[PDB]
């Protein structure tokens, strides 16, 4: 139930794992980082952004994401800062896929 | 009673939450890919359009505008939209813009 993906510091998607792929259903490379988050969790999403590039991680404990198939997917996701030559490169995502369930328990949590 | 759209900086939707069907009676992909003044009643198109102009000068900020929706149904239907363009917390770039519209 776990994948990763890789970003640029706009959170662009730059590759993901096929199994990602598969779940949302999908190409995912040419668009935007925000273009597939749920619009109640848009500000979540950008607060954890922001806590990734001024501190170098974040976490996401609960969060949709578009499918192909216009369904929303519940994400949980740590990300990291990968630097090159003491500069900021770009940002290596950790997710799990949520049944609809455990996101919405803890949407009320987050 | 509202319903979420997003639009680009030229003002077409780019998506429509689903609560549009009950507010103003289209589906989602009727909305898609139409800017938002064509949906507007005439007198109120140029307050529409340089409210939405604003929006993206004043990135970030919320304003707000009332003006006459044309539902499915053909009837002009009070509407008031509060808007903010979404900034890119790295780059600062423009994603797109946020509309709530509600009834009133």
């Amino acid at each position: 139930n776990m994948f990763k993906s890789k970003h640029k510091l706009d959170f662009s998607l730059v590759s993901m794992d096929q199994r990602g792929k598969h779940i949302l259903g999908y190409e995912l490379v040419n668009m935007g980082g925000y273009d597939l988050v749920h619009y109640d969790d848009l500000a979540y999403v950008a607060s954890a952004h922001q806590e990734l590039l001024k501190t170098g991680a974040s976490g996401m404990i609960a969060y949709r994401y578009q499918k192909k198939d216009g369904e929303w997917q519940w994400l949980q996701t740590s990300s990291r800062l990968v630097y090159k030559n003491s500069k900021p490169d770009f940002v290596i995502c950790t997710h799990r896929q949520l049944m609809d369930e455990e996101g919405h328990d803890l949407l009320g949590k987050r | 009673t509202e319903f979420i759209s997003r639009h680009n900086i030229e003002g077409i939707f780019t998506f429509v939450d689903h609560r549009c069907v009950a507010t103003v009676g289209y589906q989602p992909q009727e909305l898609l890919g139409k800017n938002i003044v064509e949906f507007c009643h005439p007198e109120d198109q140029q307050l529409l359009r340089d409210s939405f102009q604003q929006v993206v000068k004043l990135k970030g900020q919320v304003l707000s505008v009332m003006f006459r929706f044309r539902s499915k149904t053909r009837e002009w239907l009070w509407m008031r939209t509060s808007s903010f363009t979404f900034q890119n917390p790295y780059s600062d770039e423009i994603e797109y813009i946020i509309c709530t519209n509600t009834n009133v």
